């Protein structure tokens, strides 16, 4: 019973925003 | 009965009373019905031992 | 003790019967009308004292003769219907305490998908082993204990997740058990299908 | 059923006086973490300043101030409680988190997972979505040292190893005693903000770019105090909540108590005066 | 029953209250001399609604469908009465003051109620699992009462929190303006054929509208008026 | 019963009237005494029937 | 009730305890044969109770003020013979350990306690 | 009362006493299983009045 | 302490001490979590939890119940056995190996099973 | 209303429907709250309500 | 001690009376203890609460 067991466990199918910034202190790049 | 909560956790033999307790609509009559039907194969046995 | 009557002509011949008494609440009824209308003082719950006996006086004809007497035997299947899920009422308990076992059917399980709803903690079979064939004997011998225990794990672990590798074990094989035992109605299975899947 | 009710009794009392003391305790650590969280304000408005200066002076080329030219991967860091009793405050978080993951899958971005705390973990695990990395056991009352782990791994990640092309964090701001709100900050790139109106060594751009991930340090350290103190308030809530549940389900029990011992003391009598009446 | 017997017509018979029978022997009992019962009922209870209700009964080859309302005492489900017709009836409809009191009416309660006839040899295996699945849900919902009641749906686990979240769906959507409800609160009443209310209840308990809110199934009546409605809010 | 019946004179006259009765619960405890008092065997909650 | 109708004083009649009482009547009910009522208590609880409290009250100017200490079976204000007794009452005067072991005598615990003219 | 009278012989020549009863619930319970053999009218718990 | 021994009483009033806090901490559990519950308290709720189970015993009468034969523990190992459980000897066991054993010895041999 | 007033006693926020609900529902109670001995008649009833 | 029995989990997080409180109560409940058939006469009773 066993060996059918695990033959048939073989052949079994389961069924399984903000944002961070950094102050540049000047007022254009 | 051919139940297997009953003939494997609550086994019934001859002679035994097994009260079947529950609330209205849990599956009493259904469970004594089944075991009276599971009987049919030793009925076809012929057999009074059986 | 109409139908226990013509179980037990067939019982003293040497022959098997069961009795299916559905359900022995309203036998319980019937007798506090009859014992109300001829005027009996009542017990409790209104009930007279003889309710107790009503049904010993029955379910104690269901025995298994000596082969002195033909070997016959009669098998008591009674019903009863609980109260608000209630197995500690006075006429449960009476046919409880006469009866050898239990099948506690309870809705909260059937509802769950658990059917046929026996509750493993409540239910026993006190007749137990020595009404099971060897084979089912060896295969599910602790079973009912194994269930009980995994309900009480799972109600006590429902809400905790420290489980050790055991406990989770425990588990799984308890789902897989109960799982296992779920049955569709009218459908029976052979004993020796029974111990396979409980294998 | 009289032996039920007084059960339930018992046990909604136990469960009342708990959660009172939940709720004190949770006072008390209400105040604690909101005394941490001023405690290191000062170090962040300095070590923000000093930023603000090299940036000033630095070249502004760090890979943490530009955008990658086609983002893919955006990390993101869920803080979370690592123990439960607090309410919504892990649901808010992670409905917020769903909110940033739906906002990134909609601009083409791919989001993979940073978590803090155990519930998160949780969440994410029931619904099948993995998790590169994990800390927990720091929620309730955070140390720099954790703040200095979990940067030093986004940091890492973001100069990549498959790396991410963006990265944010979803936390709780405690604005308040009575309120509390679930957020989300892009750490990463940063915004190079430019405001209208000094010596460095051993020159600007090696200082800067040491500079740069200390303070993404101290801005993960102070959301995490700021989590800390944000879970407490909620647990404080929601313990609160519960003890008044509990007192009016005692409340409702004794009544079903004393209604069942009234029923009970009557229906003795009817059956005493009934077997009396019939002598 | 003359018009079972001899005229040979199909009949409705609806009864309100069957209660009120028994009530009204109690007091006669009472008068009779007779000694009461467990709770002040006659001795005679199951008797007397033996010989009304098992009258009721359908004869072989012609039909009388009957429905009565049971008016249970003090919201009492075990009081004799109830407790007595309820082995009578093919179909039981249990009225709680929990659902009516959330406004989910027809407040059936889901899980007391119950009939002879769900069963997936008379229903089919489509609406049996159906059925049975939404009752699974419902009563693993009633098992968490005292957990909800307390810690509220945060505590649980997840599992269990995408449970409660479509029970409840599945719960107020159990509700129905019914047509008889148009003269209390306005709106027409709506009916839903066996089919649609299968196939609704399938997809709600695989949890395909687990994204609307709750107020989106209240008393809406079908899958059309609940996308209506969705839309509405 | 005395204040439906004056009130019921009224009625069907082709009045209207408005009866209150403050309260019922009272009554319904003087007609339990009044019947425990002829021994009539009581039901739920010491009322009969 | 003659300090009140013939001497013209007001008078105030204390009674303790007043449950004592409406037990008192229960216990002669039974000894009398008389069927209980609800909870083992007096058909005639509503009227014993009423005639001994009706009684008192203002007439003519003067008046049987009263203080009656109430013993509550089971913590329970539901039952019949409080819940009898709280139908006359007019005002509560709550005395608790608490308030009385910081000093504050007259004891009155100003939350408990309550009165149906404070309106 | 055999106890309080022993008692009371003490009590009032004087002398101090203790009387312990162990237990009043079985003189409750005899004095109910004896009132309600003599047929005497029972009430609350079966108890006399 | 008069009749059974002062070893014996420690042990058995320890066990009822235990056992009655675990009662009580059964409420607590079965809402709250027992994550929630105190160091010591969680500690002494995994020794009731083995306790309740080694008072269990593979009875003589009940083979039928369970398949096994019976088992009989002298009362010293008994005394002697709760005195460990009550000192956290055993904690590290799998609770389930105290489950219808009978003795210290069976005690060994199912935790090995397991 | 009543039914979402507890669950707006502690939770932190809600959406912009629950809180117009209870704002709308706290009013309706303060309109409806109603002296003693002062019986409105039913058209003054009307404007009050609408 | 009997409010605060709650608080010995987190004895941490509580004032110095408290704890103080809770301590002694301890000890208190272990001193009313008193094993069967060995009264105390009045004067230990005194030194013992003392
Ligand atoms: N094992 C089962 N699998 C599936 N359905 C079941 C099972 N057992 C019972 N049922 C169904 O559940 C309901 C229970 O009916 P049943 O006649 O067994 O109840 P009962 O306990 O005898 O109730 P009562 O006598 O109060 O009517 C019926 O729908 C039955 O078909
Ligand atoms: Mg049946």
């Amino acid at each position: 019973l066993v060996s059918v067991i695990n033959e048939f466990k073989k052949g079994f199918q389961a069924s399984d925003l903000e944002k961070e910034s950094v102050k540049v202190r000047k007022p254009a790049p | 009965t051919g139940i297997k909560a009953i003939d494997a956790m609550t086994p019934i033999g001859r002679g035994q009373r097994q009260l079947i307790i529950g609330d209205r609509k849990t599956g009493k009559t259904a469970v004594c019905v089944d075991t009276i039907l599971n009987q049919r194969e030793a009925w076809l046995t012929g057999d009074p031992k059986q | 003790y109409t139908g226990s009557a013509i179980g037990q002509h067939w019982m003293y011949n040497g022959k098997h019967v069961l009795i299916v008494f559905d359900d022995l609440s309203k036998q319980a009824d019937a007798y506090r009308a009859i014992s109300l209308l001829l005027r009996r003082p009542p017990g409790r719950e209104a009930f007279p004292g003889d309710v107790f006996y009503l049904h010993s006086r029955l379910l104690e004809r269901c025995a298994k003769l000596s082969d002195e007497l033909g070997g016959g035997s009669m098998t008591g299947l009674p019903i009863i219907e609980t109260k608000a899920n209630d197995i500690s009422a006075f006429i449960p308990t009476n046919v409880i305490s006469i009866t050898d076992g239990q099948c506690f059917l309870e809705s909260d399980l059937f509802n769950q998908g658990v059917r046929p709803a026996i509750n493993v903690g409540v239910s026993v079979s006190r007749v137990g082993g020595a009404a099971q064939i060897k084979a089912m004997k060896e295969v599910a011998g602790s079973l009912r204990l194994d269930l009980s225990q995994y309900r009480e794990l799972e109600a006590f672990a429902a809400f905790a997740s420290d489980l050790d590798a055991a406990s989770k074990a425990q588990l799984d094989r308890g789902a897989r058990l109960v799982e296992l035992l779920k049955q569709p109605q009218y459908s029976p299975l052979a004993v020796e299908e029974q111990v396979v899947a409980i294998f | 059923t009289l032996r039920e009710l007084r059960g339930r009794i018992r046990s909604a009392g136990s469960i009342k006086k708990i959660t009172k003391a939940q709720e004190l305790i949770a006072t008390s650590r209400i105040a604690k973490a909101q005394a941490r969280v001023e405690a290191a304000r000062p170090y962040a408005a300095e070590i923000t300043n000093m930023l603000t200066e090299l940036a000033g002076a630095s070249a502004l080329d760090h890979p943490l101030l530009v955008e990658r030219k086609q983002p893919k991967r955006a990390g993101v860091l869920v803080v979370s409680s690592d123990r439960g009793l607090c309410g919504a405050y892990n649901a808010n978080v992670l409905r917020r988190a769903e909110e940033l993951f739906s906002l990134l899958r909609d601009e083409g971005k791919d989001p993979v997972l940073y978590v803090v705390g155990r519930k998160a973990l949780g969440y994410f695990s029931f619904r099948q979505r993995t998790v590169v990395e994990s800390w927990t056991g720091f929620s309730e009352r955070p140390t720099y040292e954790n703040a200095r782990e979990i940067a030093d791994t986004l940091v890492n990640a973001f100069m990549a190893i498959l790396g991410v092309d963006e990265l944010h964090i979803v936390f709780t701001e405690f604005r308040s005693m009575l309120s509390q709100t679930a957020v989300a900050r892009r750490a990463a790139p940063m915004e190079v903000e430019y405001v209208g109106e000094y010596s460095f060594e051993p020159d600007p751009e090696t200082l800067f770019d040491a500079l740069l991930p200390r303070y993404i340090a101290t801005r993960v350290y102070a959301a995490l105090l700021e989590a800390a103190a944000s879970e407490s308030a909620s647990r404080r809530r929601a313990m609160k909540s519960a003890t008044d549940n509990a007192d009016d389900l005692i409340k409702a029990l004794t009544l079903a108590a004393n209604r069942e011992r009234q029923a009970q003391i009557t229906q003795e009598i009817s059956e005493i005066v009934g077997g009396a009446n019939a002598l | 029953e003359f018009f079972r017997d001899e005229q040979g017509q199909d009949v409705l018979l609806f009864i309100d209250n069957i209660f009120r029978f028994t009530q009204a022997g109690s007091e006669v009992s009472t008068l009779l001399g007779r000694m009461p019962s467990a709770v002040g009922y006659q001795p005679t209870l199951a008797d007397e609604m033996g010989e009304l209700q098992e009258r009721i009964t359908s004869t072989r080859g012609r039909s009388i469908t009957s429905m009565q309302a049971v008016y249970v005492p003090a919201d009492d489900y075990t009081d004799p009465a109830p407790a007595t017709t309820f082995a009578h009836l093919d179909a039981t409809t249990e009225l709680s003051r929990a659902v009516f009191s959330k406004g989910i009416f027809p407040a059936v309660d889901p899980l007391a109620s119950s009939s002879t006839i769900l069963d997936p040899a008379i229903v089919g295996d489509e609406h049996y699992r159906v059925a049975q699945e939404v009752i699974r849900i419902l009563q693993r919902y009633k098992d968490l009462q005292d957990i909800i009641a307390i810690l509220g749906i945060d505590e649980l686990s997840e599992e269990d929190k995408q449970l409660v979240n479509r029970a409840r769906r599945i719960e107020r959507f159990l509700s129905q303006n019914m047509m008889a409800a148009e003269q209390f609160t306005g709106q027409p009443g709506s009916t839903v054929p066996l089919k649609e209310t299968i196939e609704a209840f399938d997809k709600l308990t695989k949890g395909e509208f687990d994204h609307l809110p709750e107020q989106a199934f209240f008393l809406i009546g079908g899958l059309d008026d609940l996308a209506k409605k969705a839309e509405s809010l």
